[PDB]
């Protein structure tokens, strides 16, 4: 029995193709190998000329690109048609070890295509690297193909009665969608940028940015993926350990956020008195559309945040079940079709599934970070510019005193709008925080019952708990200030003049109150420090408690059936993943008082 | 770096420095023993201390009061090695000789000894007991993928090399991002400083431009700091969390084999994926 | 410091930030030529082993819509006997395309389609022989190798040659053939500003070689001391001996150009003297000698030089005496 | 108005009312190249495929003419084996022209004229084999394609050099290998109108490039800066700066003809700068820089340009001060 593309069953009769060729399954699989082997054959070639073929002598660099129209869409799409393949493939193995034989039709086009839409991106961002429309015809044909040949596979299925019970229906299905629209992004681009069919090739409107203008901060600039991988930090990092960095290598803001541009729209939207309820309708109109698309990334990160407990209460159940029985049931045309519900059950697909499922995760909720970050410091930038602006001209006719109060303007721009954009920084985390609690109280429900509830509900109470002492935290620092001050003072009052005040040889007596002046702040360090230590074990013992009172409930006063591994595991995995996001929240309901408390002040100051 | 670290034991002393060491280890290994029998039961569960195994629960109950004992046994410790540093800096500072404070600018001696000492009390017995459970629980959670599969520690070392290495390029460039960071905090609010004070004679006596767009040079110095220094921590994390991201499908591959080849595990596996 | 070329004839220039990669991609044979030989192998490899995959999928296809795969009976004229497999048509496409032909397995007349693929692997073969093995062949037969057998002095001399100063050099040639129509350009490169303020940074400077006709000819058959004679108009007409140091900005470039005769494709040899590799008091020796019927040639004293008495005086100087 | 030269050295000059089409016929082989290669493929494809087609005829005539193609009984051995329909002798002529030979229609000895077809045949064959693989190779390795890899400044610049107005631009080349031989034309392009009457609409006035030993050779191997002193006997020596206007009917073309060091062909680059394409107080700014031990050449600031002063007036008010 050597490899066979259709196997060898009967007396290899799967490879008669009367009734029609594309009546035979096996050809029709085989025909979808085309399309792959073309965009390899085409792009290899090209790609090998005029990237991989000079080198370490000739360098051609690209300091400046554009993005092909669509350039998002088509990333999005081919990061669901690489996940859609795997499991096309995983789909296709699960099927072909059932028989005796070896069915390379199942997952080899599978697996080669999957060699050709990574080909396809990398083929792709070359070229819109260094423009070439004319070259995204080969794309072009390639899409056209994919879906032509795709489109055959699934009317098939629909002649043969293969409903969408059949995995590999829905699979197929998906891919001519993705296809379908990878068409029509193709499509897209001829329009917006005419380049082949139209007399007039569109002018291709060079960014007003990404010139030699020093930038160095390429974030918004490059790919998507370097977007959620930050590749380009990459090689500045990789040359950052050999030279120490300045304010030169660092270079220059990008125009569309360097302090001015984000002060002008928040001038702008302040058109609309200049209160506090003002204040907000002005920041969120400002900085809003960008602001929900990090919380948005957080709450894909926390959906995606479920599916580690889920994958590990479904592989523990079909491992610990033994049996070690599999048959898909299911056999059209002398292939094996497996059913949704059974590609579910295998541990090797929910591990890569679960492996798929974390990068998507991982990177969502840094790019959650970055977003909030990027248009927080944008505020800070827009926020000291109205601040200024405040103090300079525009500001006729001043109240009284030193400008109101000297002290006041130091920190208010030093330790106020600092809080200011550190509510930016966690202003999705809130907003998150109640989305990802709910869904894993409700999981943590639908595993243990009642015991998981009661294990959730401390919890919960811990986090009033967390800000309870946290203003004694807060007010502890506050009596240390006073004490300390006055410590600082008596200590800051030769210190800087010990050059000579050693020479009078008063310093003998100077030097025997300052373990007064540091007693009566050391005994306020105590506070401080003691709040802390209850801080520490009320975090740091309380998931330790939260399983004791979720496990020991099972019979105390739940009286239920034996716990499984998978259940405790599951269990165990939601709550790791749920005390974690407690202490921000405690860490959040502080700043946002304290913004609250911030905005307030810069809005009463503000006229 | 962290080679003149060797020192500062003084201040701990021996007996406390080593009761630490002996609390933090102490914790680390009962949770690993409270998750590993954990495993055990739920794997005795479906089928001799298999009656109601509170057993398990009375060493989880003792863990707890042995972490509640071990958070304020590094606090308290804390406390005591700031004051012998406040001691001991305040008879070198009285000994301090005249000439020598002299030759010297005299400010450093004084932010030396109200900011270092400020952050050594409050900050750095937090920050050093935070590093400690997060080095030790990553050396313990790479023992227990060890323990439910010795096959998996045969590719995790050369991951942990890449790790080192990534590590390594993040520290030193992520430190002079602080430092610039730093430096150019101080121009923007001192030239606010400069700006509530002699307003008037700026206002009067030139057009203001100058000035508010000396500023905005400040700010954009100041901004790409910020951001910089922010890429830097979000590439270290996204590297970091995919070579997270790909030991787990390493150690999930292997512990499904394991089962798969007749080597038992059961739901002892489930235990080290999480 | 850095050369601007080496001693070797290697030029020690990196081109950067070119942003026209399209220029590249419309010239692409000469890339392929340009390539190094263990990248030459691959893709000389990769074109002929694609071509032949390319089709063996073509005609394992074409075979399987026929139902030559199936086993099943007989009484059918396969489109080309004896395929069984995917290897079965690798194999015959092999044949076709290298014109092997075994016959084992061999195109029949049923199907129209395979005739057609038959004739278009033949065309698409013919091309990929014709390119590959012409660019190959080119590759092998550069003539910039033969510059390897073309040797210039180690160290340029500077002496007094009937009462004027010349910077002589001395050129062989190893090979027993004939470089025809030799050409000997000498270029001064060093950093000269304008009075205008313009600064050139590798500006080159041609100097002319005495020749009695002109120059930029020889008959390189005997090596040949090659001099520049320094005069109010050369460039070297304010060079001392205490300028020719290590870090002086002064470098003499020498190229050699002419048709290998063995081959016939123009050939070019280079080299370049830094300020430290000239050599003041000295002179070349004599290295011809005539042994019964035949001069010979000593090339183990090719670039020693003699000490001769020569004034410490710039040419500048000696004209003004 | 219409450029004489594009600025990527394309000539725009259409001949017209040519009535010597016998010169054409006569020179086959340089049109054969010549052709486009949407062409070249098609008479690359139709020379072996007619030629296969028309001896599959005569194999199929002959055939048929010994009763081959009749099917009754055997016992006659047929001039070619296994030939049936002409589908099996285009086969069988295709096996014989690209020498497959399966050996399934094989030559039998029953027919001299058979031998004498399949003599023929091979002659013919390898005639045809022998041109087109060698015109196609000459097609691929045609050396105007590597004149993509020099580029020119895309304006000229007239500044104050050595005192005296200097019309320069900067030439440089892409490819990590040489042009050997390289040689440099300069010309104005104008219509110029003698005393006697006499016009001539495109009056090409050779100028020439000061070089220092005479001119027309340079050594690129890092982008040159060529100019054109403007003295007494120049063509530009009564250029005025109001004069660089867009319709003033002056253009100069530069010619850059080498020996292309990887292939062995020689090569040409042309260029053109209109009257408005040339900038007056300008200077090119130096892009070669030093970077540890290799000179690093900046191609991103080539064709830059920094305004200095420079006398509005022309080389002749120069001399006249
Ligand atoms: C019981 C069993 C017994 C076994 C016994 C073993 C038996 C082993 C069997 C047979 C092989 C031994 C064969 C002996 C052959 C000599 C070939 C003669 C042609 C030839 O010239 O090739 C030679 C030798 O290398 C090869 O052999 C390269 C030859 C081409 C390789 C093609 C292989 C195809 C790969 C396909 C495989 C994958 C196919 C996949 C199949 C599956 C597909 C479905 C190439 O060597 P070279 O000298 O030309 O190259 C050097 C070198 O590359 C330097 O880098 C280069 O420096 P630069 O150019 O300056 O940068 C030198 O230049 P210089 O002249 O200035 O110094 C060159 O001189
Ligand atoms: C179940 C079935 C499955 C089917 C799957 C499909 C399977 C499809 C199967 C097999 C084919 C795909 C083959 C893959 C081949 C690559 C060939 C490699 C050789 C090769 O180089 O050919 C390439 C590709 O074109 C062809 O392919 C042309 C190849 C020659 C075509 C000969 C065909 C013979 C026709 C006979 C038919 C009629 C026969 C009648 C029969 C009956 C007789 C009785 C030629 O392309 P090129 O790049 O050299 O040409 C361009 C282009 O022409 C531009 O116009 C030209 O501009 P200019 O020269 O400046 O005017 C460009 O010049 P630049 O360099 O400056 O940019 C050239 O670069
Ligand atoms: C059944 C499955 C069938 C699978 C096989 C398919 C068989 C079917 C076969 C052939 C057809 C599929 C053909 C792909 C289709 C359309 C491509 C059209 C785009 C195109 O025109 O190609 C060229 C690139 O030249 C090459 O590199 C072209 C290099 C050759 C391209 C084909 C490679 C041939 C080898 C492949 C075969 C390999 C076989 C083995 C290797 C044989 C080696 C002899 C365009 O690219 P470009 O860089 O020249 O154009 C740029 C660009 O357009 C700019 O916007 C434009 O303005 P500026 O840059 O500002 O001046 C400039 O435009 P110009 O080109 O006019 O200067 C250029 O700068
Ligand atoms: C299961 C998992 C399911 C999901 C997996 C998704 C993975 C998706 C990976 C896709 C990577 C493609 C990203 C684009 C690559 C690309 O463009 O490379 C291009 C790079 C060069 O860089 P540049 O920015 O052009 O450099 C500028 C320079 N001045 C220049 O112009 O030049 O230089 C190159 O040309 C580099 C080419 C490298 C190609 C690597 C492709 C991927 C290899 C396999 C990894 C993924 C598969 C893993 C399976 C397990
Ligand atoms: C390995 C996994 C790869 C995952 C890639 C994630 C990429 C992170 C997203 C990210 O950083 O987006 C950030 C970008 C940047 O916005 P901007 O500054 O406004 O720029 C656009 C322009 N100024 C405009 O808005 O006009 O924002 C945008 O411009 C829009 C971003 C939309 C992102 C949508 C993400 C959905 C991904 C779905 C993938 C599912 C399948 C994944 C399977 C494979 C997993 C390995
Ligand atoms: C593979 C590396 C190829 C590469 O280095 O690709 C280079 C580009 C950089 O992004 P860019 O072209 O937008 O930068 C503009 C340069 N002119 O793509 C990426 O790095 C995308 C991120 C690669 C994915 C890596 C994830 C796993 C590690
Ligand atoms: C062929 O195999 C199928 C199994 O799918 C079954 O009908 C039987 O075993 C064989 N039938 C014939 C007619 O050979
Ligand atoms: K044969
Ligand atoms: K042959
Ligand atoms: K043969
Ligand atoms: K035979």
């Amino acid at each position: 029995m050597p490899l066979a593309f259709c196997g060898t069953e009967n007396h290899s009769a799967a490879y008669r193709v009367d009734q029609g060729v594309l009546n035979n399954g096996c050809f029709v699989d085989a025909l979808n190998v085309v399309p792959h082997v073309f965009l390899l054959f085409i792009t290899f070639p090209i790609l090998f000329i005029g990237w991989g073929s000079q080198s370490s002598k000739v360098h051609i660099h690209h300091s400046t690109w554009l993005h092909f129209p669509g350039h998002n869409l088509r990333w999005i799409l081919t990061f669901i048609l690489l996940f859609v393949l795997v499991c096309e493939i995983a789909e296709g193995i699960l099927s072909d070890g059932v028989t005796e034989s070896r069915h390379l039709h199942l997952y080899m086009p599978a697996g080669m295509a999957f060699m050709a839409a990574i080909t396809s991106v990398v083929y792709y961002h070359n070229i819109e690297t260094s423009n070439f429309p004319k070259l995204l015809i080969a794309l072009l044909i390639y899409w056209t193909l994919a879906f032509i040949t795709k489109t055959i596979k699934f009317v098939k299925f629909y002649d043969h009665a293969i409903g969408f019970s059949q995995l590999r229906f829905c699979l197929t299905g998906l891919l001519v969608i993705l296809y379908g629209m990878l068409l029509l992004v193709e499509v897209n681009v001829i329009r917006v940028r005419r380049y082949i069919f139209f007399k007039t090739p569109r002018e291709v409107k060079p960014p007003e940015d990404l010139q030699d203008l020093g930038v160095r901060f390429l974030q918004p600039f490059v790919n998507l993926l370097s977007k959620g991988t930050y590749w380009w930090m990459n090689a500045f990092i990789k040359t950052a350990h050999k030279k120490p960095i300045d304010l030169r290598a660092i270079g220059k803001l990008p125009i569309a956020m360097r302090a001015l541009t984000n002060y002008q729209r928040l001038c702008v939207a302040f058109d609309a008195p200049q209160g506090a309820r003002a204040i907000w309708r002005a920041l969120c109109h400002a900085f809003g559309r960008r602001l929900i698309l990090s919380s948005t990334f957080r709450i894909l990160a926390d959906l995606l945040g479920f599916a580690g407990p889920l994958c590990i209460f479904g592989i523990v159940d079909h491992l610990g079940k033994e049996n070690h029985v599999f048959q898909p049931k299911t056999q059209f045309l002398g292939v094996y079709f497996v059913s949704s519900q059974e590609f579910l059950g295998n541990a090797y697909v929910l591990a890569v599934l679960l492996f798929l499922a974390l990068l998507l995760q991982r990177t969502f909720l840094q790019a959650s970070y970055y977003v909030a970050i990027e248009t927080g410091i944008n505020l800070r930038g827009a926020i000291q510019t109205k601040i200024y602006n405040k103090i300079m001209h525009l500001s006729t006719s001043n109240l009284s005193m030193g400008e109101m109060t000297a002290g006041q303007i130091c920190n208010l721009v030093a330790i106020d709008t600092n809080q200011l954009m550190w509510f930016f920084f966690l202003c999705p985390n809130l907003w998150a925080m109640p989305v990802q609690i709910i869904v894993g109280v409700i999981l943590l429900y639908y595993i243990l019952g009642v015991s998981a509830l009661i294990g959730a509900a401390v919890i919960i109470l811990l986090a009033p708990v967390q800000y309870f002492v946290a203003t004694k935290l807060s007010q502890a620092q506050r009596s240390t200030l006073e004490h300390s001050n006055e410590r600082l003072k008596q200590t800051n009052e030769m210190l800087r003049g010990m050059k000579l005040l050693k020479l009078y040889a008063w310093e003998s007596i100077f030097c025997s109150r300052v373990e007064v002046t540091r007693r009566k702040e050391m005994t306020s360090l105590r506070a401080f420090a003691v709040y802390t230590s209850i801080s520490i074990f009320m975090n740091t013992a309380i998931p330790i408690a939260a399983v004791l009172i979720t496990f020991v409930g099972h019979v105390s006063f739940f009286k239920e059936s034996d716990l499984s591994p998978s259940v405790a595991f599951a269990s165990l995995s939601l709550f790791h993943i749920l005390v974690t996001p407690l202490f921000l929240l405690s860490s959040v309901v502080r700043s946002t008082v304290k913004a609250l408390v911030s905005v307030k002040k810069l809005s009463e100051f503000l006229s | 770096p962290w080679r003149a670290c060797t020192k500062y034991l003084s201040s701990a002393g021996i007996l406390l420095l080593s009761l630490l060491v002996f609390s933090q280890l102490l914790k680390h290994m009962v949770l690993v023993a409270i998750d590993y029998w954990l495993a055990k039961w739920t794997d005795s569960a479906l089928v001799d201390q298999s009656v109601y195994a509170m057993v398990f629960t009375l060493l989880c109950s003792l863990g707890i009061v042995l972490c509640l004992v071990t958070s304020v046994t590094v606090e308290w410790t804390g406390l005591k090695v700031a004051k012998r540093l406040h001691r001991s800096l305040l008879n070198r500072i009285i000994l301090a000789p005249m000439r020598f404070f002299e030759t010297t600018p005299l400010g450093s001696i004084l932010n030396r000894f109200s900011s270092d000492c400020n952050t050594i009390d409050q900050h750095i017995p937090s920050t050093l007991e935070c590093l400690s459970r997060s080095t030790l629980l990553c050396v313990s959670a790479l023992t227990v993928i060890s323990y439910v599969t010795p096959v998996f520690l045969v590719a995790l070392l050369p991951l942990a090399v890449v790790c080192y290495f990534i590590q390594k390029y993040f520290r030193v460039a992520s430190r002079d991002l602080q430092q610039l960071d730093d430096t150019t905090q101080l121009p923007l609010l001192s030239h606010f400083a400069e700006t509530v004070e002699g307003l008037t004679t700026i206002r009067a006596f030139r057009y203001e431009a100058r000035f508010q767009q000396k500023l905005l040079e400040y700010t954009d110095s100041n901004n790409i700091a910020s951001l910089f220094l922010t890429a830097a921590n979000r590439w270290l994390e996204v590297r970091m969390e995919y070579i997270g991201a790909c030991v787990v499908l390493i150690a999930a591959a292997t512990s499904i084999s394991n089962s798969l080849h007749r080597e038992l595990s059961a739901g002892l596996v489930g235990l080290g994926l999480t | 410091r850095a050369r601007f070329v080496s001693k070797k004839g290697n030029c020690n220039v990196a081109h950067k930030n070119i942003r026209e990669r399209g220029r590249f991609l419309q010239d692409v044979f000469t890339t392929l030529v340009d390539l190094k030989w263990p990248h030459t192998l691959l893709i000389f490899t990769m074109s002929f082993l694609c071509s032949w995959l390319l089709f063996a999928m073509v005609w394992w296809l074409i075979a399987f819509a026929h139902g030559d795969l199936a086993p099943g009976e007989g009484t059918n004229v396969p489109c080309v006997t004896s395929i069984h497999s995917f290897s079965s048509a690798f194999l015959f496409s092999i044949e076709v395309q290298v014109t092997i032909g075994f016959g084992g397995r061999m195109v029949t007349e049923e199907c129209p389609l395979a005739i057609l693929i038959l004739i278009v692997q033949n065309i698409v073969g013919l091309m990929i022989n014709a390119i590959m093995l012409g660019c190959i062949f080119m590759k092998t037969a550069q003539a910039h190798r033969r510059a390897e057998t073309l040797i210039f002095s180690k160290h340029a001399v500077i002496t007094l040659r009937h009462g004027r100063l010349c910077f002589m050099l001395r050129v062989g040639d190893l090979r027993k053939s004939m470089i025809i129509s030799a050409t000997i350009h000498m270029q001064v490169v060093r950093k000269t500003t304008s009075p205008e303020g313009e600064v050139v940074p590798l500006h080159q400077v041609d100097i002319p070689m005495e020749n009695g006709v002109g120059g930029n000819s020889i008959f390189l058959v005997a090596p040949l001391i090659i001099y520049h004679v320094i005069d109010s108009n050369s460039p070297l007409y304010d060079l001392a001996p205490s300028d020719l140091h290590h870090h002086q900005d002064l470098e003499i470039i020498v190229i050699l150009e002419g048709v290998v005769e063995t081959t016939g494709i123009t050939t070019q040899a280079r080299t370049s003297y830094l300020a430290d590799e000239i050599l003041w008091g000295q002179r070349f020796v004599p290295i011809v000698a005539e042994e019964d019927g035949r001069y010979s040639v000593d090339y183990s004293k090719f670039g020693n030089t003699v000490k001769v008495p020569t004034p410490l005086c710039t040419a500048r100087q000696l004209d003004e005496d």
